[PDB]
């Protein structure tokens, strides 16, 4: 099978700047009829893939001409002259010259925007949950950039690594920021035995950790 | 308007098989090749096979002979893909597409794709979710704007549908991808509104889990 190699794996570009993705094949993509069947697809977050280019450089209908493709043989390039927010997603080169048709591993394009500090909100367990004998403390870290962030949970001053469940959203096409949720789950019994619950984050936007906490007591 | 609609998510037991459907409309079904593509863990696409509904002619990627069987019902304009004896590697999202390459013109017409069908191969039991409201105490963010949340935990399998105020409230909503742990998924969503809206007007979290026929509404009370 033809091996298709894409580089870079990810590229961070600011709106208005050019971008180019490379695709290399293990065999020449020149078909015996003189045509080169190399296509480029774009898969936007939560959408099905869509073909942008066919036959190396021909644009499909409805595709903006800010997108161009070039190359021959084993080397191909997709270029975006001026990046827009709508270009966010994963780009793939796919060949149809040799059977079976094979895909490149994909290149994720992300919109480079200004640094943004997370807005943190912490939530104690609901009565509903406590009744069942469980207790989850939730911490939402919204709209930050870059995506690089480290969250730690501290209960009464010491780090708690077990029972943590994290999840990140993909980059938002409205403001180019990321969001993350961190949930610490304990038993109701252990929850009522501690006092302070701290959600602590490390991020480029601050020299000191970003803190959010609460103290559970009574009244 | 050319459209392809695929069947819903499937939970399949190891060793059994499934038949996925791809219902088309808006074009002459018999005149175009329909292709099936597989997607594993995010970025990782593989071409499976293609069928020309007009004649029933199919071509398969070697890796999938015996695994996939493509058929087409001309009377309902539906393409089908049967996957046999399922195992670990078969858990993926499968897409059908009227790719558009016209072999005789050596050129292409627009590609249309189905929304994709997620197949989960597991023997774990179906479990209804527990939905918990998240009212602020420190996650109030002071005045100006306040963020509420909804915790959906302990369910299997995916997907779960979470909307706020039946869909009315869509701005300022963040729904996080479900994460699996100990055979159960956990999912959460946050909504940011202004101090004036809440608690004044109510905010409700609507959760649906088709696999277990669970439909629950949780109001975020102070
Ligand atoms: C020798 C041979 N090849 C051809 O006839 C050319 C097919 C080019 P196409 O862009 O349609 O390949 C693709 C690329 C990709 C996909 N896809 O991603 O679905 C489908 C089709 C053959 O099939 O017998
Ligand atoms: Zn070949
Ligand atoms: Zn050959
Ligand atoms: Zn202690
Ligand atoms: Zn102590
Ligand atoms: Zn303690
Ligand atoms: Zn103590
Ligand atoms: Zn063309």
């Amino acid at each position: 099978d033809i091996v298709m190699t894409q580089s870079p794996l990810t590229l961070s570009v600011t709106i208005g700047q050019p971008a180019s993705i490379s695709c290399k094949s293990s065999q020449s993509l020149l078909y015996s009829n003189g045509k080169t069947y190399l296509n480029w697809l774009l898969q936007r977050p939560g959408q099905s893939p869509k073909r942008l280019i066919h036959l190396v450089s021909k644009l499909d209908s409805g595709v903006p001409d800010r997108i161009t493709g070039s190359g021959s043989g084993t080397d191909f390039t997709l270029k975006i002259s001026r990046v827009e927010a709508a270009d966010l997603g994963v780009y793939y080169c796919v060949q149809g010259t040799h059977f079976p048709y094979t895909f490149g591993g994909g290149t994720k394009l992300e919109i480079l925007r200004a640094d943004a500090a997370p807005t943190v909100s912490i939530f104690p367990p609901s009565s509903e949950q406590l009744t069942s004998g469980g207790a989850s403390v939730v911490c939402f870290l919204n709209n930050f950039y870059p995506k690089d962030i480290n969250v730690k949970w501290k209960i009464d001053g010491s780090e708690r690594q077990n029972g943590v469940l994290n999840s990140w959203t993909d980059q938002d096409s409205k403001d180019s920021t990321y969001s993350m949720s961190s949930t610490l789950t304990l038993t109701k019994d252990e929850y009522e035995r501690h006092n302070s619950y701290t959600c602590e984050a490390t991020h480029k936007t601050s020299t000191s950790p970003i803190v959010k906490s609460f103290n559970r007591n009574e009244c | 308007e050319m459209q392809l609609q695929q069947s819903g998510a499937e939970l399949l037991r190891p060793g059994t098989s499934v038949k996925l459907s791809c219902k088309t409309s808006g074009y002459i079904f018999t005149s175009y090749w329909i292709h099936w593509v597989k997607q594993r863990s995010g970025q990782g696409l593989e071409w499976i096979a293609r069928i020309y509904p007009g004649t029933g002619s199919t071509y398969y990627n070697e890796k999938f002979k015996g695994k996939a069987t493509l058929t087409a019902d001309k009377s309902s304009s539906t393409a089908y893909m049967q996957l046999s004896t399922l195992k670990s590697e078969d858990s993926a999202v499968y897409f059908c597409t009227r790719w558009g390459f016209i072999p005789v013109r050596e050129d292409y017409v627009m590609d249309y794709w189905g929304q994709g069908t997620l197949v989960t191969v597991s023997s774990a039991k179906t479990t209804a979710p527990s939905v918990y409201p998240l009212a602020p105490v420190c996650g109030d963010t002071t005045g100006s704007s306040v963020t509420l949340g909804c915790l959906v935990k302990g369910y299997f399998p995916e997907p779960v549908t979470l909307t706020w105020n039946s869909g009315s409230l869509s701005s300022g909503v963040h729904t996080f991808p479900a994460v699996l742990q100990s055979d159960l998924y956990t999912l959460s969503s946050s909504v940011t509104v202004t101090s004036s809206t809440w608690p004044s007007q109510s905010i409700t979290c609507n959760v649906a889990h088709p696999a277990s026929s669970t439909k629950v509404d949780k109001k975020i009370e102070p």
